[PDB]
RNA sequence: GCUUGAGUCUCGUAGAGGGGGGUAGAAUUCCAGGUGUAGCGGUGAAAUGCGUAGAGAUCUGGAGGAAUACCGGUGGCGAAGGCGGCCCCCUGGACGAAGACUGACGCUCAGGUGCGAAAGCGUGGGGAGCAAACAGGAUUAGAUACCCUGGUAGUCCACGCCGUAAACGAUGUCGACUUGGAGGUUGUGCCGGCGUGGCUUCCGGAGCUAACGCGUUAAGUCGACCGCCUGGGGAGUACGGCCGCAAGGUUAAAACUCAAAUGAAUUGACGGGGG
RNA sequence: CGGCCGUAACUAUAACGGUCCUAAGGUAGCG
């Protein structure tokens, strides 16, 4: 219910999906909407499109705490990076900081085997 | 054989540092060794956090020393929780140069 | 390469305002292409980014 | 790649200001790279032939 | 390798001079120095393979130099095996 | 089908 | 070998 | 000339 | 068909 | 140089 | 006897050369919490799978293993296999500059000995990620596959074994000689310029080559020594020996059978190759 | 730790196909 004002956007743009989930500035999650739970299966969720209606969504999930700055902090290399960070300064929220968050091992894991399709 | 021992304290215990270089370097002189440098930078913005600590006290020195005693005070930073990090590194000649 | 210009006999981990030259925004070593240094100097160089950063006086990443 | 967006300045000029310094960093060229493993024979295969159309 | 020190002392006492290094005596003496302080090592390091592979070349170098004096100068070669303790 | 051959 | 599943 | 092979 | 196979 | 190509 | 081959010594240089120990940061996974709520994940599309017993997401703390982004380079080092964060300890080789020293001490090497990727094997550890086998889901006429979700050996460590790879430059080692050009890397003498060593990449001349190509790092011109070949298949198989815990390795036939098999290049045609 | 039914150009058998059921249909080896 509590007025948070100062919001993090974490945008999680999978090859397959786009996550959006608003947290306070302490990482707690106020709201949060997906490109799969928007109305995108298959080929349409892994579109730029379907990761904007998933940004306004979850900007619309968090509207009763009235956030006003989000700094985005964008992860991953899918469809869904760009629009969605659009999508939310066209919600009316202030975006201050954008920060790249993407996971990169100094080296770490061996990644699994490639696809022979 | 010449090294470079730079060390990092918790920044609580800047007051032992003093107390810290002098029992070091009296390791060093009592086996007919040598402090060429000697520089307490003092407490220093951390690039990145080291056990939740955001800055430390740094201590260079530049030692020519038997190979023994290094070997000591490298167990001595070890096992002293006040020395949250430290590098020993072998020099070819003895520095002397104010450092950067 | 600057470190051959100034005749650098070896580079230093200390001398950070000299390596942050060489480093980008990232935190990440920058190429002796596009730098224009020596190998010799760029493996120096390597050598005393990684030794600053062991030694916090550099970061690794731009997101610690 | 970390863009602090500064005062009075338009929204699509910092965005592109975070689409330039992800080029710049190649952080979507490093998550392309790191998806399947290579074979050290592979990577050197291909190692090999950047070099041979460089030349 | 053997010190500046440690390879002064044996061009001193198997050599004719100060400067005579190319002597065999001094060649096979500093040869059989290295050889028994890398004993050690290797007693050690038992899979240090590539460190090894110069060790035999010194043992080998050594027992071409040996079978050179042996066949030039017996007196010398036993002389020279009696010194460092080699049984051949 | 079906390991069984199908 | 197997058929049947092995 | 086709999907049977050409 | 046829012996020698058909 | 003698084995290493001199 | 000699010093020109081969060595030794002095000073310095570069290097992922090796062995041992320590340590750092990023990331994955797992565990425990906080926030939060209906999806997540995956694919060509799915489904299996995971999720209201609250996942996924996000934040905090913890555990553990493995590998070291950038630097990074037809860059470097090593006999080959190979070797990549940083630090220390132990240690091998190479190279250069000036001399000084030994005085043919050399080259090659059947047998022998050692080293030798990956997988594999033994004993004891370890196990994050990945992943033979295996399980389920798809695809399909079928699909014991490719794709998906999982997943055991294994991959990691110690010690021992195995001894093979398109272990390749498909090019044995050593030495000499024979137009050039452009680079990389690492020394060094001299006043950015001039040289002069080592290692290395590409192009190309004569010559060589069936041709393709090789071309001072020769596949050119020669010399020393070794290994190996003698039509295709049967067959690197059988039998015997030797080696191995085993897997197998190594040495290695014959009958019978065919009139070919093969290399390179040429013109087409063809391609779910490109323009 | 399974049945059924069909299928090879002499016959025979069935590598092969279809089918019903199962928690899974007995593998290596041996007979
Ligand atoms: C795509 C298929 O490709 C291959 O089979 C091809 C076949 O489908 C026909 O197009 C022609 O006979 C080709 O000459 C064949 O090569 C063969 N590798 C089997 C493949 N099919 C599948 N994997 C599958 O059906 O599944
Ligand atoms: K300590
Ligand atoms: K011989
Ligand atoms: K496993
Ligand atoms: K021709
Ligand atoms: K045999
Ligand atoms: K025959
Ligand atoms: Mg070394
Ligand atoms: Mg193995
Ligand atoms: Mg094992
Ligand atoms: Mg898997
Ligand atoms: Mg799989
Ligand atoms: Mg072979
Ligand atoms: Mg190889
Ligand atoms: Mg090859
Ligand atoms: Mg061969
Ligand atoms: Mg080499
Ligand atoms: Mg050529
Ligand atoms: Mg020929
Ligand atoms: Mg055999």
């Amino acid at each position: 219910r509590k007025q948070v004002s100062d919001g993090v956007a974490h945008i999680h743009a999978s090859f397959n999906n786009t996550i959006v989930t608003i947290t306070d500035r302490q990482g707690n999650a106020l709201g949060w909407a997906t490109a799969g739970g928007s109305g995108f299966r298959g080929s349409r969720k892994s579109t730029p499109f379907a990761a904007q209606v998933a940004a306004e969504r979850c900007a619309d999930a968090v509207k009763e705490y009235g956030i006003k700055n989000l700094e985005v902090m964008v992860k991953g290399p899918g469809p869904g990076r760009e629009s969605t960070i659009r999508a939310l300064n066209a919600a009316g929220f202030r975006i201050t900081n954008i920060t790249d968050v993407t996971p990169i091992p100094h080296x770490g894991c061996r990644p699994p085997k490639k696809r022979r399709v | 054989r010449h090294y470079e021992i730079v060390f990092m304290v918790h920044p609580d215990q800047s007051e032992q540092v003093p107390g810290m270089i002098e029992r070091y370097t009296a390791a060093i002189t009592g086996a007919e060794g040598k402090i060429h440098r000697l520089e307490d930078w003092g407490r220093r913005q951390l690039a990145y956090p080291i056990n939740k600590l955001h800055k430390a006290h740094y201590v260079l020195m530049n030692v020519e020393a038997p190979q023994e005693v290094i070997d000591e005070l490298e167990t001595t930073f070890r096992f002293n929780d006040a020395v949250i990090r430290s590098m020993v590194m072998r020099t070819k000649h003895a520095v002397t140069e104010a450092s950067p | 390469c600057r470190f051959t210009a100034e005749g650098v006999q070896e580079i230093d981990y200390k001398d950070i305002a000299t390596l942050k030259n060489y480093i980008t925004e990232s935190g990440k070593i920058v190429p002796s292409r596009i730098t224009g240094t020596r190998a010799k100097y760029q493996r120096q160089l390597a050598r005393a980014i990684k030794r600053a950063r062991y030694l916090s006086l550099l970061p690794y990443t731009d997101r610690h | 790649p970390v863009i602090k967006v500064r005062e009075n300045e338009p929204f699509d000029v910092a965005l592109r200001r975070f689409k330039r310094s992800c080029e710049k960093a190649g952080v979507l060229a490093e998550v392309r790279r790191r998806e399947f493993y290579e074979k050290p024979t592979t990577e050197r295969k291909r190692a090999k032939a950047s070099a041979v159309k460089r030349h | 390798s053997l010190s500046t020190e440690a390879t002064a002392k044996i061009v001193s006492e198997f050599g004719r001079d100060a400067n005579d290094t190319g002597s065999t005596e001094v060649q096979v003496a500093l040869l059989t120095a290295q050889i028994n302080h890398l004993q050690g090592h290797f007693a050690e390091h038992k899979k240090d393979h590539h460190s090894r592979r110069g060790l035999l070349r010194m043992v080998s170098q050594r027992r071409k130099l040996l079978d050179y004096l042996k066949r030039k100068d017996v007196a010398r070669y036993t002389q020279l095996i009696e010194r460092l303790g080699l049984r051949r | 089908k079906a390991x069984r051959a199908s």
